[PDB]
């Protein structure tokens, strides 16, 4: 049939011969080194499969097996986290007292005095405090003992072994053909209905059958050791039906569409659980069950061996209008022949999804006792923000790689891609103009407010006690969403999140969630965010659209995706490749995500996070300074950067001193990065000439001639150490501050 | 049915004929602007453009300037607008000095005499429009509070 | 021992990692059994 | 003593540093029950702190007014173990390392393809070389005096002046 | 305009002429090399200065040399 | 000579084409003959379809024309292309191939321009030729 | 100099100045640089052979 | 301050009239053929 299984048996013999021949994958590199450049080329282009061979089938097989290897590594990491939670953690003591026991799942050996890092985290335990949020996940899953964590680690190890065996089998023993990989409709049907749909259905099953009774017993105050085992919740229907009486009615209401009988364990309550500060687990169980139903329905859309189903090529070619020529014609061939286009799309979507995850997870805490765990919230927001930004820039990069390599103008005549290329100048000019407009009317407000406060004119500033820039649209949206329960969402007991408005949900005298008001400073920082995102879009889109040619270099596609320059001519053509545009866009992504996480940290510490005391007043961590200080750069410099760095620089002699060390070390490495960033290859090559003379004088010159790193490698090394330094500095500062004060 | 065509039936010039660029409305609006309208001396083009821009220049200076909360806010705003007008007239003067060689032709904007006439018209129109805006805001209380006088 | 596997084990990154870990283990065990050696003792 | 510094075994501020460290560890010890593994770990840390301060006080180290040991490195034998003798130990090892590396380079030039020897180490030959480094000063000096270490200037590449 | 010189170390491999994007160099008859040809630069007013010819030259330190000088519209690569 | 009446390849237009300096300072033209109607990539960005027979195209820079010539040479085996320079006054200056033979092939009558009769290491130091109009080559 | 001989380079601008190469061919015609010398070390451009005159090569 | 009118006279002149005329005349000089 048209969708079938085709496999070649034993295509590559399993041998250690090529393990002893570095550079075997590349005909240029298989000759062996002559310069040190060879080594860097060997480690830089190794998984760039399309540059080693022209056969798409072998490339796809390599991609499939490398994905299996990554899945094996991810399962090994998860098994490690479960095992280190099982053996080297305070998880039972945290289960007994969540509001007073700091989570810790890393213990150091005493060697050189580093045992001071095993801080007093409570529960009679000493270790390094962890902020990954695994304790709250395990509490949400119903894990009450470390034996279950040991079994989870064993399952993770078995799945890692299964994935690595599957990789070896599906590359080295039975490799699928190119026709097997080129089934987009079957892959979408199976991955929508089976991967997402059955996964959501089975997790809804686990939540309903295991998580809900155990968490209901935990919130009622039962100790974990007297809680029944999950299989007892499976087999004893009376034991479940004391907690959820609808289980006494069985599966008859499901098949007879009497679903409201199940309204006690499938709810749409919203808000947060007052005992734990997390989302109601019944709401999540209905949510994942509804997602399972929607995904399984969506997984029957696409045409297969049987006659039913949609054809995506027909869908794409049918959508065309008078403004767009041939429309979406030719994109199906692009996405079924070029892996780089798919990697671009999927990286862009995973980055946007990670950003959505960060926003929606701080605002609606889904796990018990994760809302008052302020380090966990800050850590997961910052981490997923950074992963999202990196994945978006990678989507742009691999879009540029598709544009340079796999784009064929003969198969792309007068379609959307051709017309986008044909008005690239209008796109880049209008985006450049709007970026300059955003830069002026966003950053000049901060500069203007700094000057006015410095000139002693407080009435001339942009503030709430001066000339106002009120965020009326976002406040109106907040009012609608606060008014949504009972008016536009009649079946909701509470709002989707209290950040739009409502009461102060507090757990253990610490604010789980409260309303987040928006003023002039929020207006200015959101338009700063819009400015930075538009400038990053300008850099990445300009690099993608001018990747093949420009008015400067008419044959840029012949030079490739990644080249340093086209010489000093035409005035200078330095950093003309799409790769250098990605190189600059990574810096601007760093700036954007840094400003976003700084806004997040300051706004939660000033207006949301804090302690509740008598008469219901909320004492915030920084005492509500965001409204009057975040309108100037001086306020950011003093009340956020200077003020909250006191914890990381006075951490010496305490358990957080490692963060201070890392703080200094990141400060070192970032500055070290500028040595690569500001300098050029010829200076270092001549200095290496002098060092080669010195080694020649003692007859100790190596056979592999040392060369300076390439111009592209100089840029990449400077960017990598720059990103590592900046992210590590923000990492140490954030973690030390939020562990100390929260 | 294609809505986007090569500009001027030349596919290799650096422009495209679009509904935003080359529709009947856009062509009528551009051909009826004083900078492109036929039958106008450069002096009258300058007069119309200066009247419009000098008229609208008064507003931001009056409403947002450092003297906006004082009784002389409109006078200060008009004087600041006049100073901006003088600066822009100096910009026009040096542009016309450096951009054109001295030719007999004086009926086009891109000639020395035509640009000097355009600069003269722009100055006179800018002063007249700024003075008209000053008169209107001085004599109408609705403009002094920008519409809060109705509340 | 397969000779190709031994030759792969003889590569610069593997031997570099093994030798630097071996050296680090010497320093770590020396500082574990003889800590706080600011000086050569007289 | 030297440079106005006092011996650490009679310095009152050295004792104040020791007392401050012991109290800082003991206040952490106070919050744990006796017999618990954190209590044993903290008591071991206290024992290491006391042993380190005792060992430092009886070693003839000189302490400044800060309360920390100060090293003397002018060449005097009364502090010869503070910089001179450990440095020679480094001088033993480092002169070893370069020499054996130099030896391997002289081996690697003689192979059929030198660069493969550069990236893929001949492990028995390298182990022979790292064994050879125990007599490196005399071997290196004999290599120097026989004209096999220094090469003349007319056989080395140089840039145009 | 940039200045392009060809020295008598040229071996007449024609690589620099093939690498030129602006048609600045051409091969002329010569007796100094075994190939019987030497590169020449009659059209240096079109030279942008990209030094692709210098990258293409296989003789140890280059036989073709580009010296950047006075910048013109052609040499600056301006389409405006 | 450049025939101005040669038909052009079918192109939908783009924003990458020639600016005002083409009609004011100088413009470039490339002609070539194709054995069939086929799609090529424009050097200014975009795809155009060249007709069977002769094709005339206008560009802003010589390098764009020679990039198109290299593209059609290595992708369509077309070597008969001719590149001309056109001024606003209407004078057409033939540019490539200058003597009809491609510059990588030796042709009789070509004279060497810029040839130096010694190696590059025999150039003079600046101190001989400071305050003097002598060239550094000798 | 002859075929197969090891020679040192006296050309100042050369990458292999005062280094040792092997003569690969001596051309007999009236060439300014008739001595092709092949080197074991590659240059910065990745080449390992060059032509030299008779006075730019000395037998070792 | 003796002759206190002189700062209020000269600072606007030196800071706005002098640079404007200098930029205008320098523009005219550097752009003329
Ligand atoms: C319903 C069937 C089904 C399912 C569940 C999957 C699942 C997956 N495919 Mg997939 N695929 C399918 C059919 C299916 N495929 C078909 C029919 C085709 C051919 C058109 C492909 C072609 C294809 C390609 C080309 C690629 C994938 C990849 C992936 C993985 C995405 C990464 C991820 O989220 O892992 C996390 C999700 C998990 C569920 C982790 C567990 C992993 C194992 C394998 C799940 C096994 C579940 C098992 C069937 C049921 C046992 C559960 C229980 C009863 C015990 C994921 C494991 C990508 C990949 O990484 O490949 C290695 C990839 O590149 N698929
Ligand atoms: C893939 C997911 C999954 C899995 C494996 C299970 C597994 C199970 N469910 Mg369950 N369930 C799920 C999802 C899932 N559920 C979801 C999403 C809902 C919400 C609609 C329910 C609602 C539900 C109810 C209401 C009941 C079960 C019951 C059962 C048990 C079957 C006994 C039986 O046949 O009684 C059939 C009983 C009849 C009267 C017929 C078994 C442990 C039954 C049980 O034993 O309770 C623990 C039971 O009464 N489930
Ligand atoms: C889904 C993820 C994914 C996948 C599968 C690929 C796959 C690929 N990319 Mg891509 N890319 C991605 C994400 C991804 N990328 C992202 C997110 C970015 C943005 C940063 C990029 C940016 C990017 C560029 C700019 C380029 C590629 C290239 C490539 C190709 C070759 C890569 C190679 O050989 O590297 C081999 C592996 C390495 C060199 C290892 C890199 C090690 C990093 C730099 C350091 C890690 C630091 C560590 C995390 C922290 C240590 C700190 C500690 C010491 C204290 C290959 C097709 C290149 C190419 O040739 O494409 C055709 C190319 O030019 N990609
Ligand atoms: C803080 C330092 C700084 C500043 C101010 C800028 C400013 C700018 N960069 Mg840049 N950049 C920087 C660091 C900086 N960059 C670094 C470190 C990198 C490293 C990779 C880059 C990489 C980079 C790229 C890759 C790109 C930019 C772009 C831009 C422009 C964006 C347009 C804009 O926002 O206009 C607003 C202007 C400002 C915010 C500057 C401050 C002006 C304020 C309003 C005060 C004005 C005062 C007034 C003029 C003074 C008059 C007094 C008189 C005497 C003169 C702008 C000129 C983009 C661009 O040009 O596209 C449009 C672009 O593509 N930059
Ligand atoms: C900055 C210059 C300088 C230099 C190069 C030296 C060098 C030396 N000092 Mg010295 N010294 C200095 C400044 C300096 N000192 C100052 C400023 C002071 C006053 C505080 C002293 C006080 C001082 C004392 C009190 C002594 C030295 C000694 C020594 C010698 C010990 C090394 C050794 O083992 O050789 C000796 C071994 C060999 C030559 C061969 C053995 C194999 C060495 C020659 C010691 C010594 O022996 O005096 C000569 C010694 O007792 N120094
Ligand atoms: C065989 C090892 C070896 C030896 C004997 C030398 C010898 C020398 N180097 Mg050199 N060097 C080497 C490797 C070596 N180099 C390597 C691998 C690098 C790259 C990191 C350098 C980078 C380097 C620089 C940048 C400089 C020197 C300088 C010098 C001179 C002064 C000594 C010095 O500063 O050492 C310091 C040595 C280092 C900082 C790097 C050493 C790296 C490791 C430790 C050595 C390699 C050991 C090797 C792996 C052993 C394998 C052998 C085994 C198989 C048997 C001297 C001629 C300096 C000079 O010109 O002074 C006149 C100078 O500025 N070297
Ligand atoms: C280089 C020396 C120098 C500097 C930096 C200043 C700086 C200043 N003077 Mg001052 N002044 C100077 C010399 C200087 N003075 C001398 C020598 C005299 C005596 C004639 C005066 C008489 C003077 C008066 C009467 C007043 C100032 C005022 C001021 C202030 C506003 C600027 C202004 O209106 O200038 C006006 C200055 C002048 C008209 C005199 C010209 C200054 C000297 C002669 C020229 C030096 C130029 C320099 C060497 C070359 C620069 C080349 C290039 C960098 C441009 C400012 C703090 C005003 C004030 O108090 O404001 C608070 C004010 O009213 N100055
Ligand atoms: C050292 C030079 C200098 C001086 C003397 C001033 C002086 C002044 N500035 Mg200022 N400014 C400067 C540099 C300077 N600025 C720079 C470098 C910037 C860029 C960052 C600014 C940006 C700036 C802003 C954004 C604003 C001022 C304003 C003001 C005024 C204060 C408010 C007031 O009472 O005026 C009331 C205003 C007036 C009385 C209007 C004065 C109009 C003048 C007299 C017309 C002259 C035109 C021209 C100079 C004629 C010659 C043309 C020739 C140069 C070609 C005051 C006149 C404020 C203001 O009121 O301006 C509207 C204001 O909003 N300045
Ligand atoms: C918002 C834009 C929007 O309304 O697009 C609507 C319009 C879509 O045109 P058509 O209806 O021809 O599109 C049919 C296909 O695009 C999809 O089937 O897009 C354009 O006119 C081109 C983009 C102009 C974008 C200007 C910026
Ligand atoms: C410093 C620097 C170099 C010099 C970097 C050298 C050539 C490479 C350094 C790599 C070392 C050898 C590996 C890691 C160093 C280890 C800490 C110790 C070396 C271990 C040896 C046994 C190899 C460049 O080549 C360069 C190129 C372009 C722009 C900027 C720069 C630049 O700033
Ligand atoms: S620099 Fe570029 S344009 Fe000039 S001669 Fe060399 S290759 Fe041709
Ligand atoms: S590339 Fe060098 S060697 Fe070859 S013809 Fe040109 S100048 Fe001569």
């Amino acid at each position: 049939k048209k969708v079938s299984i085709t496999v070649d048996r034993d295509p590559v013999a399993t041998s250690f011969e090529k393990w002893a021949q570095p550079g075997h994958f590349s005909r240029t590199l298989a000759k062996g080194p002559k310069t040190t450049t060879w080594i860097w080329n060997l480690h830089a282009d190794v998984h760039d499969f399309d540059s080693h061979t022209n056969s798409l089938e072998d490339i796809s097989r390599k991609i499939f097996s490398a994905h299996f290897g990554q899945l094996s590594i991810i399962f090994l990491w998860l098994s490690g986290m479960y095992f280190h939670g099982a053996r080297f953690s305070n998880y039972s003591a945290w289960l007994s007292n969540p509001t007073a026991v700091k989570p810790s799942a890393q213990v150091v050996w005493p060697i050189v005095g580093q045992e001071i890092l095993n801080g007093d985290v409570g529960g009679g335990f000493q270790g390094v405090q962890v902020t990954s949020g695994f304790f709250q996940i395990w509490r949400a899953s119903g894990i009450t003992s470390e034996v279950e964590l040991y079994w989870c680690a064993l399952a993770g190890l078995l799945m890692s072994g299964l994935m690595i065996f599957a990789g070896w089998f599906h590359y080295h023993k039975a490799a699928p053909k190119l026709e097997w990989f080129q089934n987009a409709e079957s892959m979408l049907n199976h991955h929508l209905s089976g991967l997402l749909g059955l996964g959501c259905l089975s997790w809804a099953g686990h939540q309903i059958h295991i998580s809900l009774p155990v968490n209901k017993l935990l919130d009622a105050g039962v100790a974990p050791q007297e809680i029944p085992l999950p299989h007892e919740f499976l087999v004893n229907r009376d034991l479940m039906a004391q907690l959820y009486p609808s289980f006494s009615k069985g599966l008859v209401p499901f098949f007879t569409l009497n679903w409201s009988e199940y309204s006690d364990f499938l709810t749409f309550k919203g808000g947060l659980n007052p005992v734990t500060g997390g989302l109601w687990l019944s709401d999540t169980a209905h949510h994942h069950l509804a997602l399972a139903v929607l995904f399984i329905v969506a997984g029957h859309m696409y045409r297969t061996n049987w006659g039913i189903g949609h054809s995506m090529k027909e869908i794409l070619e049918a959508h065309k209008g008078p403004f767009t020529g041939e429309g979406h014609k030719g994109l199906y061939e692009i996405l079924t022949t070029s892996w780089h286009a798919q990697l671009a799309i999927n990286l862009a979507m995973m980055g946007s999804v990670s950003i959505i995850v960060a926003h929606h997870m701080y605002a609606m805490p889904p796990y018990p006792y994760i809302a008052t765990d302020y380090p966990t919230q800050l850590s997961i927001f910052t981490h997923h923000m950074w992963i999202g930004g990196f994945c978006v820039v990678g989507g742009a990069a691999h879009a540029g790689i598709f544009m340079v390599r796999d784009y064929n103008p003969a198969q792309n005549y007068n379609n959307l891609l051709d017309r986008v290329i044909r008005h690239r100048d209008a796109i880049i000019s209008h985006l450049n103009w709007i970026c300059i407009f955003l830069g002026f009317h966003s950053f000049g407000l901060y500069i203007h407010n700094d000057t006015m406060r410095a000139l002693g004119r407080t009435q001339d500033m942009f503030s709430d006690t001066a000339i106002q820039l009120k965020p009326v649209f976002a406040q109106w949206v907040q009012s609608i969403h606060t008014l949504a329960p009972g008016n536009t969402t009649p079946n909701a007991l509470a709002t989707a999140s209290y950040a739009f408005g409502g009461d102060v949900v507090a757990v253990g005298n610490k604010v789980a969630m409260m309303p987040i008001s928006l003023g002039t400073a929020d207006f200015m920082v959101h338009h700063i965010h819009a400015f930075t995102i538009h400038v990053t879009v300008l850099i990445l889109l300009k690099g993608v659209l001018f990747s093949r040619n420009s008015r400067l270099i008419p044959d840029k596609a012949n030079l490739g995706f990644r080249f340093p320059c086209d010489g000093p001519g035409r005035g200078g053509t330095c950093q003309s490749s799409a790769w250098d545009s990605v190189f600059l866009g990574l810096f601007w992504m760093y700036n954007c995500i840094s400003v976003v996480i700084f806004h997040f940290s300051w706004k939660m510490q000033s207006d949301v996070w804090g302690t509740v005391q008598a008469d219901g007043t909320v004492t915030h961590i920084t005492g509500g300074n965001f409204a009057q200080s975040a309108i100037t750069i001086n306020g950011w410099l003093r009340d956020f950067l200077w003020a909250q760095a006191s914890q990381v620089i006075q951490s010496y002699g305490s358990a957080l001193s490692a963060y201070g060390l890392i703080f200094l070390g990141a400060h070192f490495i970032w500055a070290f990065s500028l040595m690569f960033l500001f300098s050029g290859r010829g200076y270092w090559q001549e200095l290496i000439e002098s060092i080669v003379w010195a080694h020649n004088k003692l007859n100790v010159a190596p056979a592999i001639q040392p060369r300076a790193l390439s111009i592209t490698q100089g840029r990449a090394v400077g960017l990598a150490h720059y990103l590592l330094g900046g992210i590590g500095t923000t990492w140490a500062f954030f973690l030390a501050r939020i562990i100390s004060v929260g | 049915s294609q809505f986007i065509k090569p500009y001027n039936d030349d596919p290799f010039v650096g422009n495209l004929a679009t509904p935003v660029s080359t529709s009947s409305f856009t062509k009528s609006l551009l051909s009826n602007l004083p900078a492109y309208r036929a039958g106008l001396s450069p002096l009258l083009r300058g007069v119309e453009i200066g009247l419009t821009h000098g008229y609208f220049l008064v507003g931001p200076f009056y409403k947002l300037g450092p003297l906006r909360n004082s009784d002389v806010a409109l006078l200060s705003g008009f004087f600041s607008a006049l100073g901006l007008i003088i600066i822009l007239v100096a910009c026009l003067t040096i542009y016309g000095v450096v951009s054109f060689e001295e030719t007999e032709a004086k009926d086009q904007l891109q000639t020395a005499k035509g640009w000097r006439q355009f600069t003269s018209g722009w100055l006179v129109g800018s002063v007249g429009g700024a003075s008209f805006a000053y008169i209107l805001i001085s004599n109408i209380p609705f403009l002094q509070t920008a519409g809060m006088s109705m509340l | 021992m397969d000779s190709n596997f031994l030759k792969y084990l003889s590569t610069a990154p593997v031997l570099f990692t093994v030798w630097l870990s071996f050296t680090a283990s010497f320093i770590i065990e020396a500082n574990r059994f003889f800590p706080d050696m600011l000086y050569f003792p007289m | 003593d030297v440079a106005g510094l006092t011996p650490c075994g009679e310095s009152k501020e050295f004792a104040r540093r020791l007392d401050g460290s012991v109290k800082k560890l003991q206040t952490r010890l106070k919050k744990y029950e006796a017999g618990t593994p954190p209590a044993l770990a903290l008591q071991k840390q206290i024992d290491k702190t006391k042993n380190r301060f005792d060992r430092y006080g009886k070693a003839g180290l000189l302490c400044g007014t800060d309360g920390l040991p100060h090293l003397i490195a002018d060449g005097r034998w009364s502090h010869s173990g503070e910089f001179v003798i450990p440095g020679l130990f480094f001088l033993y090892v480092a002169g070893w390392i370069g020499w054996v590396g130099r030896s391997y380079v002289l081996f690697a030039r003689t192979a059929d393809k030198p660069t493969e020897k550069e990236i893929i180490i001949d492990v028995p030959v390298a182990l022979s070389f790292v064994s050879t480094g125990f007599i490196w000063p005399f071997s290196a000096f004999k290599e120097f005096t026989s004209g096999n270490l220094i090469v003349p200037a007319d056989e080395i590449t140089v840039s145009p002046r | 305009s940039h200045s392009v010189k060809v020295y008598d170390t040229c071996i007449g491999c024609t690589q620099c002429v093939r690498a030129c994007p602006c048609d600045v160099l051409e091969m002329v008859s010569w007796d100094g090399c075994k190939a019987g040809q030497i590169a020449s630069a009659p059209r240096t007013e079109d030279c942008i200065g990209c030094k692709r010819c210098e990258t293409a030259c296989p003789t140890d330190f280059l036989s073709v040399r580009v010296y950047l000088g006075g910048e013109t519209t052609r040499s600056m690569g301006l389409a405006y | 000579t450049l025939n101005l009446q040669i038909p052009s390849p079918t192109f939908e237009g783009s924003t990458g084409g020639w600016l005002r300096a083409a009609e004011v300072e100088e413009k470039y033209a490339i002609t070539w003959t194709s054995p069939k109607e086929q799609v090529f990539e424009m050097p200014t960005g975009g795809a155009a379809i060249m007709r069977q027979g002769e094709n005339l195209l206008y560009l802003a820079r010589k390098e764009q024309c020679l990039a198109l010539a290299t593209q059609v040479k290595n992708s369509f085996k077309i070597t008969d292309y001719k590149v001309y320079r056109i001024f606003p006054s209407g004078e057409v200056q033939y540019l490539h191939p200058k003597d009809g033979v491609f510059p990588e092939k030796v042709n009789a009558g070509r004279v060497g321009v810029g040839n130096v009769s010694h190696s590059i290491g025999k150039n003079l130091n600046p101190a001989q030729i400071k305050f003097t109009s002598k060239s550094f080559n000798g | 100099v002859k075929r197969g001989s090891k020679v040192r380079i006296l050309r100042k601008e050369s990458y292999w100045y005062q280094d040792i190469g092997t003569v690969a061919t001596i051309d007999t015609s009236g060439i300014r640089y008739p001595v092709v010398v092949r080197f074991e070390k590659v240059s910065y451009s990745g080449v390992n052979t060059n032509n030299f005159s008779l006075d730019e090569v000395v037998e070792v | 301050m003796t002759a206190a009118y002189l700062p209020s006279i000269l600072v606007p002149i030196i800071g706005l009239i002098f640079p404007g005329l200098v930029m205008a005349f320098a523009f005219i000089y550097i752009e003329q053929d």
